[PDB]
């Protein structure tokens, strides 16, 4: 049986605070651009509807100097980290932007107009482009957060998939890691398999997997590693209501409409997709730049950091303004106007102050508490004496900036008046 | 590929009206815009008016008061009518496509009808 | 100008380069896209240059385009017996705000 | 370490109420407009959209008469005034307005076909008008508010920027002046240096350094002087989807889409711009004509001004009504229409009343309390016995109107209410 | 030195009810139509975009009959009336109504792509009809509400104004009376003298002054007699984007644009006009219809009626549904339809009960006392022993209307409820 972290982990009253001073990212909302045309280096796909998993790296407790010596004993205790309170400045102006495709997959809006009612075989795809669902989500573990996508199943040796077919979509829990792609309205799902058109959702989200996070599945995680605090708030509508060109694999049985003659004698297309819009983004329903405290947790880990380090899951789509930089070709700018000396760029910028309280805590290391931890997770008591190589997380270090003196810091100070 | 084919009276007597039928055949209507370009002897071409896709229309001005252009959806054919004709309007008549209302539109008129020679007199 | 302005005919040696020019204002030319047609008479004009120098689908890549302030030029490389026919252009009057065409150039392959 | 200002300075019970009697300002909300079109001196640029930063000069507690003369010994004490309580009224009209440019850099309607748009012009920059994002901001401090911007870095002498290319981006920290812009739903960036078309955003940010207030610097600063007050609440949706004509630098991936024939052979323009649009302005969402207290801040400067001046930044787009004005060029009004007979002029007006309760302070100077404020900023000191004179602010002077009499004035009722 | 009303003032407990039974009245919602027509007397200007200011008569306390003639000393004391409670119960249903005119000076929709860009000249002007912004306002003092309006400045005749110019605008300040129209989006301006088109507005404003109350005049108001009561709803939003078709005084600046070519080759229309909506009538937001009582003001008076009289500065434009009534020209309404044979009018209807709760008050006649009424307004011992004349006012007459029994209306019955 797992129990909750209160019952072995004893909780001192020194608190520190860490914040990194400002992370800065700026890039192209849409793709990654490659080395060259000018930039000597690459340009990020740095987007507001996206993953900003950080993974917090704290100093080993057992190690560093500390105010007083003796609160622990070594030779029959250990240190760990726990996050008292939270603070994600997201500190960009709040603002709306734009995802959209050069050749969007949409056949005619089946929304109003008298647009049409045949199989259309020419290429009818427009410079389309949306804005996504309004969405905010704040996501603290000790363990990096889990993500529920929709993919390809696998393929059967016995019943070989043909092509052209639907192919089995499968849940796929992966880990939300940067650089991963939230839900924006079109579902949580791998767009670059499913979809070979490539044409059907937008530049950034087209060859993208949108993950949404599971929260059934790190809720009911035994330990409640992945997850310990989470902030929710999504909010969407349709604007326009589109049909998506192409065969329709699926035909619509004869018992569901009647006949026409010509143009209507064989249905259209029936794949309907809406336009997702996050409806006002206003500032009183923002849940970043907000202190939030954990004294309670969801699971059994009530916010202790294991192996010194802290991941946090942010995506805020409520400040997704594309900056529009143009550059004139000539280097005066000349007095007549001619569209093709601009040249046009989209750059997202993304700004962010992590500021955290974190408590120092004792583990009263006797036989069963070392066996419940060794259960638990090995490698907690090899480090008191790395799983996530290949994964790609934001990484700041607050190794050096751990401070005592909390009334200096914003975040310190909200925690003293709130204590 | 797109054919445009123009179907109406060639001979037209003056002050009555010219009626006229533009079918498209290996395209669809509700798309694009769909214009009439009349071409007297002896000079060039002149614009008439289009037709959009959901039944909005515009004209030349000097022959706004005498020009009425319909669209029919279901026949795939749009129908160009100039009342009180005299003998400036004998014509060869052609209906084009003119590719216009979105993005990828090159504007102008890609596809042209072979027109069809009317002509006014008594 | 209603009527753009255009040589009432052009003509040139087989495999030479020859130059139609088209003459309009700031309102129709310089401001709006030209368009450049091929027609030959009893049959259906042609769109060669669209967007004042790309060329569509199934067009010889020989035909150009170029604009130049008010005016606009076609240029045909390589001229063959089949060139033979009229060639005009197209662009929008926004002062007037129609269609207007040029008055169409016979080219006779000499 | 920097100590709360609390433990230095002695509030005591005389409260005073300085008032200014009635602020307008009438201009034009797009641009500035010189002397010699037939008007007296310059119109100025007048705009809801724009930062109205009060500087308010106190007089010298240490010079001027007391209620009281033995309430402190003026050889080991030096005075200083606190914002006990602020009232911004605000007093026009709630209403809308708009803001456009008569050649809007937009190439097509990326939301649907809207069957308006003619791809037969080469220039497709047409007259369009916007109205912003919804933006209410009191920020009060005895520095003035720190905004931020994105504007080009500087010029690497290695590397030089090839011209057309897109110009690195730097956050630029600058003074919030009054006349600076407010974020208009197009991001806080430099639109004179970054957009060289200026065509792409309306006329009154055009050529304009739009700024928002870098929050996390003013509340990560020591001392807390730029920000002891702060209120915000802002609003904006995606009203119409844009395109931006123009050569696309930032070529888009051809794993992104499948190329047609034609002119969906090459993508077309990818960069999206929205229409923002603070949604509805309603009386229920006002953050000013309200009173508001000051009984804890945010930092450790509790309200005390310093050099005996405030800095009261506001931003109110609630109010953004331009009037429109019309002159018949001829003497009587012609019986018939002729629009070429009138001149039509457009004229936004501010109306502003600055009403703060005030605190006299008594500041014990022993040695550690004088090095301290020394370390602090030796100004103190040396005026007890003008770093802010090139930027420009609204400069209000109540040196002749504070007043013992508090319930005399609205703020002071209110106050004497709450007390 | 103003003092407050409760220490001079004495609260008795004889309490009444004052209620005029029904007013309506019934005019067209655009202009007032003269007799001739067919018709006895003149349709009034009757709109729900209109200050409605009653003029409440009271009864004189002094010679009034009361239930006990001892209560008071008629030698050494005088009496008046203090307002204790209101209710400004409204009768129509809420409803949306619309004011436009034949001509409005729109030249082009500049929300999105309109087509035919650029109208160079003849008449542009269209019928266009718009909804107003939402506002409800309910202002009791003992003397009118003071409104604030911009209207031309004074031309100075060293430097006369030329004609086509933009002339100074003024903030006047003026009384409140009825018939007064409110701000309706467009902003509180003149419109008789600041538009020389008469066509840059609906109909109900484009020759009349829209209004709006200078709240923080009568707030800084010494005595607090215009307003010891006020409440305040306001919610407007932009529907539609118009361009004002004319002449511009204000040409844009060269260096605020790039020059085109042809049509684009001079800067368009550019004073920019939103279309005013209020955007939902819902049944929670009316502020009328309600008791409220008066136990605190914001001002000095507490409700005191100096003159025995009231003044009640209402305006609700959520009931502001204009009637259609159309009247056949025939004798026997035609079986075949004619479209000149119906003639057709706009009727406006406003229904108000006007309840009251009114509290006796004496007044001790002390010399220093009795000098301080006389400073504040010597006409109180005139009547003890009008400027309001020129100024139309709804005049009600509650002289025969006081009543002891409380519990007969339902008023009464919410305040005896309530205390």
């Amino acid at each position: 049986a797992v129990v909750n972290t209160d019952d072995y982990v004893t909780r001192t009253s020194i608190f520190y605070h860490a914040g990194s001073s400002r992370l800065l990212t700026v890039g192209n909302p849409y793709f990654r651009v490659p080395a060259g045309g000018g930039n000597k280096q690459d340009i990020p796909k740095v987007s507001a509807y996206q993953y900003r998993v950080f993974r917090v790296q704290l100093p080993d407790p057992n190690k560093f100097g500390l105010p007083d010596t003796s609160i622990y004993n070594p030779e029959t205790q250990r240190l760990v980290w726990a996050c008292a309170g939270v603070e994600i400045g997201r500190g960009q102006p709040l603002g709306v932007g734009l995802s959209g495709h050069p050749f969007y997959n949409k056949l005619d809006d089946t929304e109003s107009s008298h647009a049409a009612t045949s199989n259309v075989s020419e290429d009818v795809r427009d410079n389309v482009s949306v804005d996504y669902k309004q969405t905010q989500l704040c996501i603290l573990g000790c363990a990096p957060a889990i993500g529920e996508h929709w993919a390809k199943g696998t393929a059967s040796k016995s019943r070989p998939l043909s092509q052209g077919d639907c192919p089995p979509l499968e849940l796929k829990n992966t880990v939300l890691e940067d650089g991963d792609m939230v839900d924006t309205g079109y579902g949580a799902m791998d767009f670059s398999t499913l979809q070979d058109t490539k044409c059907e959702v937008p530049l950034d989200i087209c060859q993208s997997i949108c993950k949404y996070p599971d929260y059934l599945q790190m809720s009911a995680d035994p330990y409640g590693d992945s997850m310990f605090f989470c902030l929710r708030r999504e909010q969407l509508f349709a604007r326009h209501f589109w049909n998506r060109a192409g065969t329709m694999g699926d035909t619509v049985p004869q018992s569901l409409y009647i006949k026409g003659t010509g143009m209507r004698a064989s249905p259209g297309s029936c794949v309907y997709s809406p336009s997702p819009s996050g409806s006002i983004v206003t500032s009183d329903s923002q849940l970043f730049n907000k202190p939030y405290w954990l004294h309670k947790a969801q699971g059994h880990n009530n916010g202790v950091c294991w192996h010194n380090q802290l991941f946090v899951t942010v995506v805020d789509t409520t400040r997704s303004t594309n900056l529009t930089i143009c550059a004139s070709t000539q280097s005066p700018v000349p007095g007549q106007y001619d569209a093709t000396k601009f040249k046009q760029y989209s750059r997202h910028v993304e700004e962010y102050d992590l500021q955290f309280i974190f408590q120092l805590c004792t583990i009263t290391l006797t036989a069963d508490v070392m066996s419940y931890i060794h259960s638990m997770n090995s490698s907690i008591l090899e480090d008191w004496n790395d799983p996530y190589d290949k994964l790609k997380f934001w990484n700041v270090d607050l190794k050096e900036k751990f401070s005592l003196d909390l009334d200096q810091y914003p975040l310190g100070r909200k925690f003293l008046v709130q204590a | 590929q797109v054919q445009l084919q123009e179907s109406g009276p060639g001979l037209v007597k003056p002050s009555e009206t010219l009626s006229l039928t533009c079918t498209v055949s290996g395209g669809s209507i509700t798309r694009y815009h769909w214009s009439w370009i009349r071409q007297p002897p002896g000079k060039g071409l002149e614009w008439i008016g289009n037709i959009y896709n959901r039944g909005s229309t515009k004209y030349n001005p000097s022959l706004k008061s005498r020009v009425t252009i319909s669209i029919d959806i279901s026949n795939n054919q749009f129908s160009l009518r100039l009342s009180s004709v005299t003998a400036a309007d004998t014509a060869v008549y052609h209906c084009a496509r003119w590719d216009n209302g979105h993005s990828y539109a090159i504007g102008g008129f890609d596809y042209w009808g072979q027109g069809i020679l009317v002509t006014v007199s008594s | 100008q209603s009527v753009l302005t255009q040589p009432p005919s052009a003509s040139g040696t087989p495999g030479q380069r020859v130059t139609i020019s088209c003459s309009g204002s700031s309102f129709n030319i310089e401001s709006n896209y030209v368009y450049w047609y091929q027609h030959l008479p009893g049959t259906a004009p042609k769109l060669l240059i669209y967007r004042n120098n790309q060329r569509p689908s199934g067009v010889p890549d020989r035909f150009s385009g170029t604009k130049s302030g008010t005016s606009a030029s076609l240029a045909i490389s390589g001229l063959r017996s089949e060139d033979e026919t009229d060639y005009f252009c197209a662009t929008w009057d926004d002062s007037l705000s129609v269609w207007v065409f040029g008055g169409g150039t016979k080219l006779t392959v000499l």
